[PDB]
């Protein structure tokens, strides 16, 4: 049906705890940040490794917060 | 035309005043912090 409103401290993101970043719904700002960190598709689809990567994003403030600080370059 | 007071007209922004990024500079420190945060995981795979 509808999506849950709880992502108000996060952002738009194709990530899930079961299979990781869905590269078909994954945002371009996300792929950007991950390539400069040296992350591969194998790691983005690792539900274990992608969780660690995502835990940092929802921490700072979500996809929007990482973008604000990415835009410094 | 000729005016005595209060022209009351809008204006565009000043030419070239909007500077932009372009130089081939290294990664932002938010990305550097994500590298260090993911390293805390990678190191833990080889540690208690």
């Amino acid at each position: 049906g509808s999506h849950m409103s709880n992502f108000q401290h996060i952002g738009h993101v194709g990530w899930d705890p079961n299979t990781g970043f869905d590269l078909n719904n994954l945002d371009p700002e996300l792929k950007n940040l991950f390539d400069m960190c040296g992350i591969s598709e194998a790691q983005l689809k690792d539900r274990e490794t992608s969780k660690v990567i995502y835990d940092f994003i929802e921490k700072t403030g979500g996809v929007e917060a990482v973008k604000n600080e990415l835009r410094r370059q | 035309g000729t005016v005595n007071f209060k022209p009351s007209r809008p204006a565009p922004p000043p030419p070239t005043s909007g500077q932009a990024s372009g130089a081939s500079r290294p990664l932002p420190p938010i990305a550097q912090a994500l590298k260090d945060h993911l390293a805390a995981y990678e190191l833990s795979k080889a540690s208690e």
